[PDB]
């Protein structure tokens, strides 16, 4: 029903950095007493929401001094008056004035860090996986920045695209990174039709693609 | 910093139904509305409805009125979601949350699916045959999740990079890097640990040269 508008959806900000977050409702936010019943809410990785701001504007207890919250009528803000490392996570609004309750989309916020590339590393088939007769292959594109990375595999120089499956971690809070596995799995009849399996990362950090690869000797 | 107790996870068939547990403590469970919020991966948080513990008063989201069912017991302190008919798009976390008071419990992953819990193959990851090392750890075939991965008993938490497992078919594969030192490995063994509490799985991994 009521529809709340949160932009932008990914926020990129340096430590330090003073952001802001914007919520639009598609309605008149008073309830039936005077107050207006919008909320923010972060939601740090791995766990639940926390409550940061309730009621547009007033701080919730053990919350930090640096974030606060305005608006009125239709549009709403939440600003971060320094963002330290603590604030990464997602980012709601809320709105209560109206049954049901409806969450904005969210905002993601990534630390802004140096660039740093791709430590790559790459594993042949384990013997154990061997003698079952599958053959994976693992390749971790480990602690780059930014984000945006693409994997590529390479099979005696030919591409090879069916078979991977990729993951990613989130933004690390120690170090502001980012990391991605890929595993590349065939039969063991396959495996061994081949010699050269490669591993090649573009990223922003290189105009030449960072590749590791071996041979099955 | 949690009120709340909530079971971890679930596994449910397509068209069963589960009953999820809310177990309030240290406060006046009778006192506050408790509600109930979903999240599936990827985000995005939906309300479901609420209910009132000391009358048992619900209000539902339209959204979810055909599919949840909102309960107390006042004697136990506790508190339930019943969600019925159970299809894929019924997999996510869910929430319960005193909201006048932000208490929230850890949510429950619901996984919706036919598949048999299946246990997982471990295989070690050696480097191949200059200053610092990398070992890996994979993990492969199992069913649902989760899966409970340390390394060296979570010594080396520094240095670690477990992947979120992915799914394909039913079956989850699992990835961690560990980096230390050169100096570290083979020097010192480095075990990678995995429990599967689904199919009481609970193995170690040694990581050895490979030649
Ligand atoms: C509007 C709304 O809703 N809101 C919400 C609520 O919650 P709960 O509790 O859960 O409830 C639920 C209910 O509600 C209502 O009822 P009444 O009777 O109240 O009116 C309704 N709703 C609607 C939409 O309608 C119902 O439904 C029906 C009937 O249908 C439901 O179910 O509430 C809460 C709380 O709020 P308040 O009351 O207002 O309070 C608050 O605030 C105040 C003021 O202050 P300043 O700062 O602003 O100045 C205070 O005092 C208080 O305190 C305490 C602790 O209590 C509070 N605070 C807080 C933080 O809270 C809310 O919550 C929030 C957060 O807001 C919600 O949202």
């Amino acid at each position: 029903d009521v529809v709340m508008t949160q932009t932008p959806l990914s926020l990129p900000v340096s430590l330090g950095d003073q952001a802001s977050i914007s919520c639009r409702s598609s309605q008149s936010l008073i309830y039936s007493n005077g107050n207006t019943y919008l909320h923010w809410y972060l939601q740090k990785p791995g766990q639940s929401p926390k409550l940061l701001i309730y009621k547009v504007s007033n701080r919730f207890s053990g919350v930090p001094d640096r974030f606060s919250g305005s608006g009125s009528g239709t549009d709403f803000t939440l600003k971060i008056s320094r963002v330290e490392a603590e604030d990464l996570g997602v980012y709601f609004c809320s709105q209560n004035t109206h049954i049901p309750y409806t969450f904005g989309g969210g905002t993601k916020l990534e630390i802004k860090r140096a660039d740093a590339a791709p430590t790559v590393s790459i594993f042949p088939p384990s013997s154990e996986q061997l003698t079952s007769g599958g053959a994976s292959v693992v390749c971790f594109l480990n602690n780059f920045y930014p984000k945006d990375i693409n994997v590529k595999w390479k099979i005696d120089g030919s591409e090879r695209q069916n078979g991977v499956l990729n993951s990613w971690t989130d933004q690390d809070s120690k170090d502001s990174t980012y990391s991605m596995s890929s595993t590349l799995t065939l039969t063991k009849d396959e495996y061994e039709r081949h010699n050269s399996y490669t591993c090649e990362a573009t990223h922003k950090t290189s105009t030449s693609p960072i590749v590791k690869s071996f041979n099955r000797n | 910093q949690v009120q709340l107790q909530q079971p971890g996870s679930e596994l449910v068939r397509p068209g069963a139904s589960v009953k999820l547990s809310c177990k309030a403590s240290g406060y006046t469970f009778t006192n506050y509305w408790m509600h109930w919020v979903k999240q599936r991966p990827g985000q995005g948080l939906e309300w479901i409805g609420n209910i009132y513990p000391g009358s048992g008063t619900t209000n539902y989201n339209e959204k979810f009125k055909r599919k949840a069912t909102l309960t107390v017991d006042t004697s136990s302190n506790t508190a339930y979601m019943e969600l019925s008919s159970l299809t894929s798009e019924d997999s996510a976390v869910y929430f319960c949350t005193v909201v006048r008071m932000d208490y929230w419990g850890q949510g429950t992953s619901v996984t919706v699916s036919s598949a048999k819990t299946t246990a997982p193959s471990v295989y070690p990851l050696a480097p191949v045959c200059g200053s610092s090392v990398t070992l890996g750890c994979l993990v492969k075939g199992y069913f649902p999740e989760p899966v409970t991965l340390t390394w060296n008993s979570g010594s080396l938490s520094s240095g670690v990079h477990t992947f979120p497992a992915v799914l394909q078919s039913d079956l989850y594969t699992l990835s961690s890097s560990v980096t230390v030192t050169s100096s570290t490995w083979p020097s010192q063994s480095i075990t990678c640990n995995v429990a599967h509490p689904a199919s009481s799985t609970k193995v170690d991994k040694k990581i050895e040269p490979r030649g």
